[PDB]
């Protein structure tokens, strides 16, 4: 039952930006998101001091999925481990406990890709979370589909939008709920001769060029969130891609880059069914 | 800016 929504597939409602999506194929200066637009979007927050590290996405009743700098990044000392954070699920605003709507939850036990390369790129930035009980899905709360070579092969195409969400950063003020902004997966070639970093096959980069007028960027606070895109041909929303790196945020001639989830989904599956 | 969360998730 992954990617229908409760508030919106469900009931036949279409959200207020989601025909941009399905017209292409062919956070900063995004949007307040809707009431239950993105049911997965999951908060890494930490006890103490009380402060949101990343985003994440809810896959099942039992597992998150983020981004491994979230957890582990030696350059900045940042070595998490379960008992240091909380996971909150089914929020909108960023710094209100929201009673009767979200779900905390405590870590059982935190998987980072055994070849997440911090030394130098960010390549495989990738980590599952087991939380120790399962959270009950509602209106606010339900997981998002990984995607499947097929669709994967399908949508992953230059040019076709993806969506971005996530409490972070409104500029290189932090929002007062969940941002929202629908982007370009830009072409292999353009997001190699924008940096001087080297980009692998696990990454994807997604923005505006700088003629295409349009704007908008993830930016830090973000990082680990979900890139999602809604599949035409059985309407279900599938996440392409975790919030990975960027130098800057909104920069004209830059671009944020990604981790390619189905790149990595055979080290996910192999972790989900070895470990439960 | 954080609102108190509920202690019995801290414990
Ligand atoms: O301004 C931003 C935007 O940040 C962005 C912008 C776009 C996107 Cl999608 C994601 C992030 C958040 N990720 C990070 O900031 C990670 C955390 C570890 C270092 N990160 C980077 O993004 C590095 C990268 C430098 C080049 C080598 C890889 C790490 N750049 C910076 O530290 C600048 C601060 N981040």
């Amino acid at each position: 039952d992954c990617g229908l929504r409760p508030l919106f597939e469900k009931k036949s409602l279409e959200d207020k930006t989601e025909r941009e999506l399905l017209e292409s194929y062919i956070i900063v200066e995004g949007s307040d998101a809707e009431i239950g637009m993105s049911p997965w979007q999951v908060m890494l927050f930490r006890k103490s001091p009380q402060e949101l590290l990343c985003g994440a996405s809810l896959i099942s009743d039992r597992w998150v999925l983020t981004a491994a700098h979230c957890l582990l990044y030696p350059p900045w000392d940042k070595n998490f481990t379960e008992n240091d954070l909380l996971v909150r699920i089914g929020k909108h605003s960023r710094t209100r406990y929201e009673r009767n709507i979200e779900k905390i939850s405590m870590l059982e036990k935190i998987y980072i890709h055994p070849r997440y390369n911090w030394r130098e790129n960010l390549d495989r930035d990738i980590a599952l979370m087991k939380l120790k009980k399962p959270v009950a899905f509602s209106d606010y709360i339900h997981p998002v589909c990984l995607p499947d070579r097929e669709t994967a092969a399908s949508l992953l195409q230059a040019g076709y939008k993806g969506r971005v969400t996530g409490w972070g950063n409104l500029k290189e003020g932090q929002p007062s709920v969940l941002q929202v902004v629908n982007l370009p997966i830009v072409e292999r070639p353009v997001c190699k001769d924008s940096t001087r970093i080297r980009i692998t096959d696990n990454m994807f980069c997604a923005g505006y060029k700088p003629d295409e007028g349009k704007r908008g960027d993830a930016c830090e606070g973000d990082s680990g969130g979900p890139f999602v895109m809604k599949s035409p041909f059985n309407n279900r929303w599938y996440q392409m891609g975790i919030v990975s790196w960027g130098e800057g945020c909104d920069r004209d001639g830059k671009y944020g880059f990604y981790t390619h989830v189905f790149r990595l989904k055979k080290w996910i599956q192999k972790v989900i069914d070895q470990f439960g | 800016d954080f609102e108190e969360i509920p202690e019995a998730y801290l414990a």
